[PDB]
RNA sequence: GGUUAAGCGACUAAGCGUACACGGUGGAUGCCCUGGCAGUCAGAGGCGAUGAAGGACGUGCUAAUCUGCGAUAAGCGUCGG
RNA sequence: CCCGGCGAGGGGAGUGAAAAAGAACCUGAAACCGUGUACGUACAAGCAGUGGGAGCACGCUUAGGCGUGUGACUGCGUACC
RNA sequence: GUAACGGGGCUAAACCAUGCACCGAAGCUGCGGCAGCGACGCUUAUGCGUUGUUGGGUAGGGGAGCGUUCUGUAAGCCUGCGAAGGUGUGCUGUGAGGCAUGCUGGAGGUAUCAGAAGUGCGAAUGCUGACAUAAGUAACGAUAAAGCGGGUGAAAAGCCCGCUCGCCGGAAGACCAAGGGUUCCUGUCCAACGUUAAUCGGGGCAGGGUGAGUCGACCCCUAAGGCGAGGCCGAAAGGCGU
């Protein structure tokens, strides 16, 4: 009773996992190099 | 008359299998069995199994004389795709597609 | 570097025009057993150029 | 609509469009823009013209 | 009193795509591009309905001029001579006569040449 | 008939385009409803130290998830249908 | 019953009004991906269309030519909000 | 990079003066059709005939319409002689549109005149699902290293035996407390999971396994600290303390 059931089952969990993987705080910008056209 | 054999939901991408299917389009059955034997591809096993199964059908269900059958039609098309997740650097995550295929072979005495 | 416009299916088809693989046609028959094999290779039942070999 | 007032994500920085509510009328499972209340459709007719 | 938009929108989309048969690439498969292609085609057709009336007159002039010099006269003198002789023949008819009947054209040319005198 | 010149020139598709026929993937559209929403007319407007609301662990021929029940544990006594 | 690894997936037989209703199971669109047929394409420069226009294939037809598909060559032409 | 006639080229195809022809626009004329605004006649309303004139258009004002879901007309009418839906073809209105019919579909649909709107989508770095491109490209997670024979198996570089080789050895060895909760052992299976294959596994399924007077909790005693009968304070909630 395994094959189709669990095989398709994992495709539901991947959606929520990718959904959570987007906490987005780790965005770490400030583009550390000097500003493009600074003062 | 025609005889069909199919392998649905085969674990391989459609593009890779289509390379093998081009060799045996329009050949005689004996030659096709010879060619697939001496080709080093994963897909060659699946196609050879399907072709042998198609040969068996044309003899037991339909008539006989396997000595003059030919490969009239053969084509490949996509099936459902399983989706999995694979982690990357800095907390990012990516989608992964595991593709399948449908294999059909048409053999006839014409 | 990334594309600026997605290439067409035509261009995808043109690039793949060299991906076709080739058959063998170099099938040879052994003198004694008469079975098929590649050139310069041992047959399945261990025969090479008629004379029996290891045949494990 | 049953939900919470937290912002979905910050204002700037990310590449997405600006959003401020999970229950916006333009989102799936959001609210209706001009919802309806129970009404009363009766009219008036003068005695003489009845 | 809720109204769904499926059938009507599908019909309206199918109406446009049926007008874009034969166009290249995505200009016959996706609505957003086929719409603009159809509008352009309409504009071009409207504009060309005017230009069609100029190219044919240009061609008729060229053929008449070529045929007239075979009989030793220029186009402008030929046309002017026809007017002094009171001849009303359409340029389309003149080109047709020039192609399909040499003798009649020669008669016309001689008449015009006499009319100039 | 032949031999020389000079001039002109059908037939190829590694692949690609458009049209038509037949398919695959995907799940819209139509048609359904013991699920909801808003109300009229009546009822009741509390439960608990005689241990509440809410729970834990148990309970079957078979072991569990729902539904009941409490070591008298998918049930015990009596009066009616 | 047959091929296959005492597989997965198929082809028969059988039930049913229907299996192209076969359990991922009413109907089943679009993007997207294929096989087959007809025409075009390897000296040619640009919003890819529009106005002219040979040739080829198929159907009707009594001539005479019509209808469908493709489209060599040529005039004009720098998307939408 | 010719490039200070658009080019080719030009001693007229250059520049003055005169003249007659012709080309040249959606301008004007010819033929056919539609719609306004007036005038004039018949019906003297509508219905008409004979005329004159008008019709590029953003912001914006005014006038007419098409189509979708629901209520009445409805126990009416159409429906296996095949409804809604899907997919082609052919006709006709100035337009939104309408009608007939082939194939799928297998049970509902609505003249006509009125009424009420969740009434029409291409854009909003719009929201949800599905599917493309880059591309069969980059990568397969420590440079401690592997070679051969036999076995099982449909299939063996990766599994099991054997020999040889290499690495760690104040650890990459043997234990305990935290934390986890059957991952432990045996037998079976390979469709998903294992960054490849797999007969293998911390994967699926079924059985089994944890024995205490002395080891540890529980128990007896208190530190920092907590609670706190009375008590003292405080709009209420409460705060501090014997």
């Amino acid at each position: 009773m395994t094959a189709n059931s669990r095989s398709m089952n994992l495709s539901n969990s991947v959606a929520v996992t990718v959904y959570e993987a987007w906490r987005q705080l780790g965005y770490k910008g400030s583009w550390w190099w000097p500003r493009i056209r600074g003062p | 008359m025609e005889t069909i054999a199919k392998h649905r939901h085969a674990r391989s991408s459609a593009q890779k299998v289509r390379l093998v299917a081009d060799l045996i389009r329009g050949k005689k059955v004996s030659q096709a069995l010879d060619i697939l034997t001496y080709t080093n591809k994963k897909a060659a096993v699946l196609v050879k199994k399907v072709l042998e199964s198609a040969i068996a059908n044309a003899e037991h269900n339909d008539g006989a004389d396997i000595d003059d059958l030919k490969v009239t039609k053969i084509f490949v098309d996509e099936g459902p795709s399983m989706k999995r997740i694979m982690p990357r650097a800095k907390g990012r995550a990516d989608r992964i597609l595991k593709r399948t295929s449908h294999i059909t072979v048409v053999v006839s005495d014409r | 570097a990334v594309q600026q416009n997605k290439p067409t299916r035509s261009k995808r088809g043109m690039r793949r025009s060299h991906d076709a693989l080739t058959a063998v046609t170099s099938l040879s028959v052994d003198k004694t057993s008469g079975e098929k094999h590649l050139r310069h290779h041992i047959t399945a039942d261990g025969y090479y150029r008629g004379r029996k070999v290891i045949a494990k | 609509v049953t939900g919470s007032g937290k912002k979905p994500w910050r204002q700037k920085g990310t590449g997405r469009a600006r959003s401020g509510s999970i229950k916006s009328p333009i989102w799936r499972s959001g609210g209706v823009t001009f919802a309806a209340r129970p009404q009363d459709h009766s009219q008036k007719v003068n005695k003489k013209m009845y | 009193a809720r109204v769904k938009r499926g059938v009507i929108a599908r019909a309206r989309h199918k109406k446009i795509l049926k007008q874009a048969k034969g166009y290249y690439g995505a200009r016959s498969r996706v609505y957003r591009v086929a719409f603009q292609a159809v509008i352009k085609a309409g504009q071009y057709a409207y504009r060309d309905r005017r230009q069609r009336k100029r190219q044919f007159r240009q061609l008729w002039i060229a053929r008449i001029n070529a045929a007239a010099r075979q009989n030793g006269i220029s186009y402008s003198k030929f046309i002017n001579g026809l007017k002094k002789a009171s001849v009303e023949i359409d340029r389309k008819i003149l080109a047709d006569i020039a192609v399909f009947d040499k003798v009649a054209f020669t008669a016309l040319v001689e008449k015009a040449k006499a009319a100039l005198a």
